[PDB]
């Protein structure tokens, strides 16, 4: 979900936030 | 959004290779950027071509096998195959060059290093071809980006369009989940966005590494498998490592999900616990729990800093297993090819960290997809269109039987409806009967079997629930429709809105929420009247316009409007009131969806049907200081030395088996003397070193060596930042506890339960891993520019400019790529708001057919929100291209710097520099991205330390008083001089010269009205609030000379609504556990509580979850004073404890009551008159004052008293209904 293999690859310019959605 | 052309549509291969025009824009920015400053979106990226181009996409598949087996995917890839397939072949020339620059040109340049003679010009060839492969990779990388960007763009732009599209015309909208919907068109665009880029960036990994697999077989031979089976068997343990670590996150999910359901039950009822000294208990509880979750995150920790830092771990323990392996044999090694090897191993690193990423992007993708194909199956919508045979006729329907859909449910059959225009008819009859099912019919929800149904024009909807438009009053009352004065004010003084436009001052631009946050019921349906009035359709339906609404108020509307306005118009009534109907033209009764009776209203009566049955039946930037206060919570300055002296170990670990390697290779034979023949020389060979087995044992030790301090340190990290997150805990739950509840009372308990929720959740989830991180990325580089600085002195006159320029290119970047992604989240806000609006109300919009204008909205919005997202791309893909661009630079000075010391220095020290020159490459974009993820938890951080010193600090448990007495109160006596109470500061007198005097065993009622202070007399026997003037006496010793604790622990309350805490029965009652079982047993038995405890098989262990919703209320209350029974106080007070319950139960209840505490004082807040009859003396307050003070007898025998009036007044008030 979020270990060093998939957010190191997105680090060249994907942002670093899934959906931040749930309300209420 | 001012612009006339995209400057994307206008640049050139360059232009945009380089991202020229947003330099332009940034050097422009260069305080803040508006949304008047940046560009619209283009025009090749309109959402309208791109949903067009997807829906013809779509039906041109549907209609190929048919709508049982056609897959969203491959409308996908023919929508994008032109823009896949150049961003793959320029992905394929990307990884071409970058495999075959720095290996070659490394070979190359050691080979000539070696070389007896020297050349000055064959070298420039080769470092100049090496700068021309990188820069072209470089912008071959950056052009697939962007491409992979703009096609990511225009396709969640088409599928966010063809997702509201499709959902403006559902049949079953409650089919789906309310959030679902909601997340369809909200999230999944990104997630469509990010793995199609991620897809374009996958085709990376398996081409670069069997290429360098193959280079490495062929330079180094058949050893060259070694490095192949090291990545094999270490990849998928990484994978595996990630997995369990995802494993463990999931409990920790819950177990925090768990922590903060009992905070939020704990900050509930917080005055309940201050008022009862249970605070003991609940704090136990939670750092149990709290302990739970620092195991579990220990856990998680320990199996996920393994796989934060591998890249050149595995590297260089491949390099190490295979030069070993291949040294010892006996075979030759020489510099150039180990070095090769050790870059090639770093691109393998490189794409196989890139990867996956990429698998993760093409699981969603498939996830997405799979979502996408299950909800455009649904059903849709169908609109009436065929015409009546005349025009006087508009409702016609011959014998139609239509059914439900879910498979067919049929409701109505044989139905013969004939309505004209401008008469008024009603419908009639109960639940099921079919009144909803003609609603639904008429609408074109149902479909149709038998006969034909003629509709003409349309039909104005009102909603039962009232749906509202998140708009002002003036904005959903015209519904898109012209303003004009006088319609508006006839409209207005109709529905009797006048009140309702006195009662807000901005009433004409009052904003509504979702559903109505400062409305009520009455105020909705006479909304849903002045918006239908303005629609002013042919046909009016009204589904129960009139049921929230009071009678008078619906009848005066009714006869103002209905009886005037629509005089000449379709109106059909539905309701549950048939009394409307003696004035209406027709009269309609359904009953199981068959007519059996109807007519007029005279006919119905006297046809003496149903009808008339029920008729008579109803008539009767962060500053240094947070981070200063982190590293003195993580263990002062020493626990900040140990982890960066570990990490440093662990580099310099590294680094150190990097050098003995070099060192190793460069000292051959060491001079040794061996024969090759006929004579006896000097040779240089690597394998006639005595020294074999002393120089593996070292290696071999060191790479040991350096995998043991890798794990201590992230162990011991993980540690750290867990203690200190525990510390953190600890303190902000100390100072919350122990604070006075003043700030409860100014700041709602909902705002620091967020602040708790989300701040721990996020800091616990990312700064751990984002320290840590940034950290090794930070002491890798600088270990990178300082090897090579060590072996070339001259390398810092290079350094130092580029070190000037990077930080000059950061501070411009960091001004610009932190204000578009607030501009990113400013539209995002009108957006989710719309999409929520519109679900709620799909049926009146449906019903109004409004499908047109709000899918404008819509597409002006996801333009909106999709042209700064693309701009934020664009600058990090700028950013990333100028770092890329100034390690090239780095590398080419490093490469220039080599070739002009040739035969002075060994070539293993030249090939050690160009080796770590080459790993430099995203580092400094790795640097820089963790540079800006940290401080938003540090922002975090500092919000919760904003509270920790801003709480004051309440009475001290122990007071220096000391105790009065063991036995303390000796009685129930209690008096009362001159009490003064005030809430806060400025605000009015509660208590204002109140002095009375309570005799022992006697019953005390206090009745008033609200604001009198009734209720703070609690508040002040309990010493909640420090008193502002006067004494209280209790037994002669005054209640201030005693400390909270021990004033609290004789005195009892009985809350006025009745609490249970989660958790256990016995907990519920005595959770410090210091009364014994027969005890809890009489008390039990005494409130005739032990059949219903006793019945269960845990009655000592029952599971009680939150608000106790297993029980009845009775039994709940019953509950309520047996736990206020084990106390044994003797002065008790009693407040409002019935609160709409039956009869008999509150008669047990007060028997009960009058019965346990006979021996005990009674203070009853009560403000039923009937309930505080037969107490002994009766308590009236007049906004703070006492008038009368003697026995009810004589106060009801005086017609003058003030109790005596309300008593008749509330006597009055039951008497009359009426």
């Amino acid at each position: 979900c979020q270990d060093a293999l998939e957010t190191a690859a997105r680090a060249e310019g994907l942002s670093l936030d899934a959906s931040m959605h749930s309300q209420l | 959004t001012s612009k006339h052309q995209h400057p994307v549509d206008n640049a050139g291969l360059f232009s945009c290779m380089t991202f020229s025009w947003l330099s332009s824009l940034a050097r422009v920015a260069h305080g803040e950027l508006s949304m008047e400053d940046v560009w619209s979106l283009s025009k090749h990226e309109s959402s309208d071509v791109n949903c067009r181009r997807l829906e013809r996409l779509w039906q041109e598949e549907l209609n190929e096998v048919g709508p049982d087996a056609a897959s969203l995917r491959r409308v996908v890839w023919i929508f994008c195959r032109t823009r896949l397939i150049l961003s793959i072949v320029c992905l394929m020339i990307t990884q071409l060059a970058g495999f075959s620059g720095p290996a070659f040109m490394v070979k190359h340049l050691l080979e000539y290093t070696q070389a007896t003679e020297s050349n000055l010009q064959y070298s420039l060839l080769l470092v100049l071809g090496l700068l021309l492969t990188e820069i072209v990779r470089s912008w071959s990388l950056a052009l697939t980006w962007a491409l992979n960007y703009r096609t990511g763009v225009r396709l969640r732009g088409a599928i966010l369009t063809m997702a509201f599209k499709k959902i403006l015309k559902l049949k079953n909208i409650k089919e789906k989940s309310l959030g679902e919907l909601i997340n369809i068109c909200s999230n999944d665009g990104q997630r469509m966005f990010e793995a199609a880029a991620v897809g374009s960036l996958l085709a990376g990994g398996p081409v670069v590494a069997i290429l360098g697999m193959i280079y490495n077989v062929i330079i180094l031979g058949p050893t060259g498998f070694l490095g192949s089976a090291v990545f094999i068997l270490f990849y998928p343990a990484m994978m595996f490592a990630s997995r369990l670590t995802a494993y463990f996150r999931r409990k920790c999910v819950a177990a925090t999900d768990e922590r903060v359901q009992k905070m939020n039950e704990v900050l509930t009822y917080i005055k309940f616990i201050k008022m009862y000294a249970w605070v003991k208990a609940f704090s136990q509880s939670v750092q149990k729990i709290r302990e739970e979750e620092r195991r579990i995150l220990e856990k998680a920790g320990y199996f996920q800093s393994i796989t934060v830092g591998v890249a050149p771990i595995v590297v260089v323990i491949a390099s190490v297993v295979t030069f070993s392996v291949h040294m010892t044999l006996g075979f030759d090694l020489t510099a150039a090819q180990a070095f090769t090897v050790v870059t090639v191993f770093n691109s393998m690193t490189f794409a196989l960290k890139v990867t996956p990423f990429s698998v993760k992007s093409l699981s969603e993708a498939s996830v997405a997809v799979d979502r996408f194909k299950s909800l455009f199956l649904m059903e849709e919508v169908h609109m009436i269109k065929n015409k009546p045979a005349s025009p006087h006729i508009k409702i016609e329907m011959k014998n139609a039987t239509l059914a439900w859909d879910s498979r067919l449910q049929r409701t109505l059959h044989s139905i013969d409806l004939e309505i004209q225009e401008g008469k008024l008819v009603g419908i009639c009859g109960s639940v099921g009967s079919g009144k909803t099912s003609l609603i639904s019919a008429i609408l074109g929800q149902m479909t149709l079997l038998e006969g034909s149904i003629a509709i003409s024009g349309t039909f104005a909807y009102v909603a039962q629930q009232a749906w509202i438009l998140n708009a002002t009053l003036r904005d959903n009352i015209l519904f898109g429709k012209e303003y004009d004065e006088e319609r508006y004010n006839s409209v207005l003084n109709s529905c009797c809105l006048r009140p309702d436009l006195a009662i807000l001052p901005s009433s004409d631009l009052t904003e509504i929420g979702e559903r109505g946050a400062n409305l009520s019921g009455g105020q909705r349906q006479r909304i849903s009247l002045a918006r239908a009035l303005y629609s002013d359709r042919s046909i009016y339906i009204l589904d129960d316009p009139l049921s929230a609404l009071d009678a008078h108020v619906g009848n005066h509307i009714f006869n103002s409007a209905i009886r005037k306005h629509l005089k000449s118009k379709t109106v059909l009534f539905v309701t549950h009131q048939l009394q409307y109907l003696v004035d209406c033209d027709e009269v309609i009764f359904m009953k199981e969806g068959c007519i059996t009776e109807r007519g007029t209203h005279e006919e119905l009566m006297n046809l003496n049907g149903d009808y008339a049955t029920i008729f008579n039946n109803l008539l009767l930037s962060v500053p240094w200081s947070v981070y200063g206060v982190y590293i003195q919570a993580a263990g002062g300055p020493l626990a900040f030395l140990v982890i960066m002296a570990l990490f440093m170990l662990n580099v310099g670990s590294t680094a150190f088996s990097t050098w003995w390697l070099s060192y190793w290779i460069k000292q051959g034979s060491g001079n040794t003397t061996v024969t090759r023949g006929n004579e006896t020389s000097v040779s240089d060979s690597m394998k006639d070193n005595p020294h074999m087995q002393y120089y593996a044992s070292i290696y071999a030790l060191s790479m040991a060596v350096m995998l043991i301090l890798k794990a201590i340190r992230g162990v011991v990290f993980v540690k750290g930042t867990l203690r200190a997150s525990s510390r953190l805990h600890d303190e902000l739950f100390r100072r919350i506890l122990r604070s006075p509840m003043k700030f409860f009372d100014t700041t709602p308990t909902g705002r620091i339960l967020n602040r708790f929720s989300k701040d721990m959740d996020e800091v616990d989830v990312r700064l751990p891993f984002q320290a840590e991180m940034f950290i090794q990325n930070v002491i890798l580089v600088f270990f990178c520019v300082g090897m090579i600085a060590g072996v070339f002195p001259w390398f810092l006159v290079a350094v130092g400019p580029l070190v000037i320029l990077f930080s000059v290119l950061h501070i411009v970047s960091r001004v610009l790529i932190r204000e578009l992604k607030r501009l990113d989240n400013i539209t995002q806000s009108p957006f989710l708001s719309h999409i929520t609006s519109s679900i709620q109300g799909l049926a009146t919009i449906h019903a109004y057919n409004k499908g047109q204008e709000f899918l404008h909205r819509y597409q002006e919005l996801l333009d909106d929100n999709q042209a700064p997202f693309f701009l934020f791309t664009c600058a990090m893909r700028w950013l990333a291209v100028r770092l890329d661009l100034i390690s090239i630079a780095l590398i080419t000075t490093t490469g220039l710097m080599i070739v002009l010391m040739h035969g002075q220095i060994p070539p293993a020290y030249a090939g050690l520099a160009i080796s770590y020159a080459v790993q430099l490459t995203g580092l400094f974009q790795f640097t820089v991205r963790l540079a800006s993820e940290t401080e938003a938890r540090f922002t975090s951080v500092e919000r919760i330390n904003h509270y920790i010193k801003t709480l004051s600090l309440e009475a001290p448990a122990r007071i220096k008083n000391k105790a009065p007495s063991p036995d303390w109160p000796q009685e129930g006596e209690v008096t009362f001089e001159n009490a003064e109470m005030r809430y806060r500061e400025n605000l009015p007198l509660v208590l204002k010269k109140v002095s009375f005097t309570i005799k022992p065993k006697e019953k005390i009622g206090i009745v008033g009205r609200t604001g009198s202070g009734k209720s703070s007399l609690g508040m002040a026997l309990f010493r909640l609030v420090e008193l502002s003037g006067g004494c209280i006496k209790i037994d002669g010793v005054r209640i201030s000379d005693i400390g909270l604790a021990d004033l609290r622990s004789k005195l009892s309350i009985i809350p006025q609504e009745p609490v249970l805490f989660s958790g256990t029965v016995r907990s519920n009652l005595d959770p410090f556990n210091q009364y014994t079982e027969d005890q809890i047993w009489d008390a039990l038995e005494r409130t005739h509580m032990k059949e219903c405890i006793a019945q269960l098989p845990l009655k000592l262990e029952s599971e009680v979850m939150e608000n106790g919703d297993n029980f009845s209320v009775g039994e709940r209350q019953l509950l309520c004073i047996a736990r206020a029974l084990l106390r044994h106080c003797k002065i008790l007070i009693l407040d409002e404890a019935t609160a709409a319950m039956d009869t008999e139960t509150d008669l047990l209840i007060q028997e009960t009551i009058r019965e346990a505490f006979a021996d005990c004082t009674m203070l009853t807040i009560a403000h039923r008159l009937h309930t505080v009859l037969g107490s002994d003396r009766i308590m009236v307050l007049a906004q703070g004052q006492v008038v009368e003070f003697d026995t009810p007898s004589v106060l009801l025998s005086n017609d003058s008293s003030r109790f005596y009036a309300m008593f008749a007044a509330a006597e009055n008030k039951v008497a009359v209904k009426g």
